[PDB]
């Protein structure tokens, strides 16, 4: 059966508008190991995306790493958006500059 | 340096 | 200080491929440094650490060698499972194997690991004895008395208790460079206008694990996550009454700290 996946969205560096970073898209704790993963800057996909090699877990549970180069301002607003067999959706989590 | 496997399952 | 290796494999088949797509991923003290893939062009172990690069090619001709071994075990194996378990034809599976060493602080075989899951569940395991075998499912007792008649458990132990230690004592001798430093963190604290909200941050940590713990007495937490330049992230928030700012502090424990941090907002 299938493990529904975890997603935290959040800054390599503590964020400060107007400067250069990296944005992460953590999706821990899925099965199988098929999955989709898309960053989104106000809705959009982001052109270009590095994603981790796929990778398991002690519990055999899978995870990756997405991240791609962003420089946050105050108004633009950065999403995750993952695809996988346990949902019958798309699932995705907002950036929140304090988590 | 990595294990080999003996019977199959 | 305690040391580890392990080998994570995988096999993965798919309605569409004709043939599963193999992975393994060797890790030592929990940090990966090598790996084999065989949808790569060009199938061959790579190093994945820069300390390595010092292993000349008859190293990696002999690992990528056992690594298409291995890919035929796994994709008999998989064979076989679907047979055992009354799956037909057209669905995804998968198969994960993780095996490898633990060593004290002396250097000693503390305990060796061997276990396998199909379709993400235990499937069957060495026990810590590395004679027995441990094995749930009904399907998973033809494989148990299998193995126990044709004296698999004495093959693996000898691996674990030899080959295993005997190379990661070598790659210690080499990673006496990039492996020796754990990161200590650096905490701080936010503020938010919940009531307010206090957040306690530990930032650039190495290795992972870590706690948090507001005072007083022992809240909002997120998993820990990796900073993506090899150190890691985690915050633990609380709940608080506005202008009560300093009767609250927190507390982060780190096996790179001297001893825990106390911290609270400033």
């Amino acid at each position: 059966i299938q493990k529904t996946p975890q997603i935290q969205v959040y800054s390599r560096h503590p964020p400060e508008n107007g400067k250069p970073n990296i944005l992460n898209c953590y999706v821990t704790q899925f099965h199988p190991p098929h999955i989709e993963i898309q960053m989104l800057k106000n809705g959009k996909k982001i052109p270009k995306v590095e994603m981790s090699d796929m990778s398991f877990s002690k519990d055999w549970s899978f995870y990756i790493l997405a991240h791609t180069e962003f420089t946050p301002t105050e108004t633009d607003t950065y999403a995750c958006r993952v695809k996988h067999d346990s949902m019958a959706e798309p699932k995705t989590v907002y950036w929140d500059r304090d988590m | 340096k990595a294990p080999f496997n003996f019977a199959t399952m | 200080g305690p040391h580890s290796m392990r080998y994570f494999e995988t096999a993965v088949s798919r309605p569409g491929l004709e043939e599963p797509r193999y992975i393994s991923v060797g890790y030592v003290d929990n940090k990966e440094f090598v790996r084999f893939d065989s949808d790569a062009e060009n199938p061959r172990y790579e190093p994945r650490a820069p300390w390595m690069e010092q292993e000349g090619p008859e190293y990696w001709e002999r690992e990528t060698q056992k690594a298409k071994g291995q890919e035929q075990w796994f994709r008999v194996s998989l064979r076989n499972l679907l047979g055992y378990y009354n799956q037909s034809a057209g669905g995804s599976h998968t198969l994960q194997q993780m095996s490898g060493c633990d060593l004290g602080s002396d250097w000693r075989l503390l305990r060796g690991y061997l276990q396998f899951a199909y379709e993400g569940r235990d499937y069957i395991a060495l026990n810590e004895d590395l004679k027995t075998w441990t094995a749930a499912d009904m399907a998973a007792q033809i494989t148990r008395r299998k193995w126990e008649q044709s004296g698999a458990a004495e093959h693996y132990k000898a691996y674990l208790e030899g080959e295993c230690v005997e190379w990661l004592h070598r790659y210690l001798k080499n990673g006496n460079a990039t492996l020796l430093r754990t990161d200590s963190p650096k905490a701080h604290v936010t503020h938010h206008p919940r009531e307010v909200t206090l957040r306690c941050w530990a930032l650039g940590f190495y290795p992972a694990d870590i706690t948090l713990t507001w005072q007083g007495e022992e809240m909002e937490l997120v998993e820990t996550r990796p900073a993506g330049d090899g150190t890691f992230q985690k915050w633990a928030s609380v709940v608080v009454p506005l202008g009560k700012e300093q009767n609250y502090t927190c507390r982060v424990y780190h096996e790179g700290l001297p001893e825990p941090l106390t911290l609270r907002w400033e």
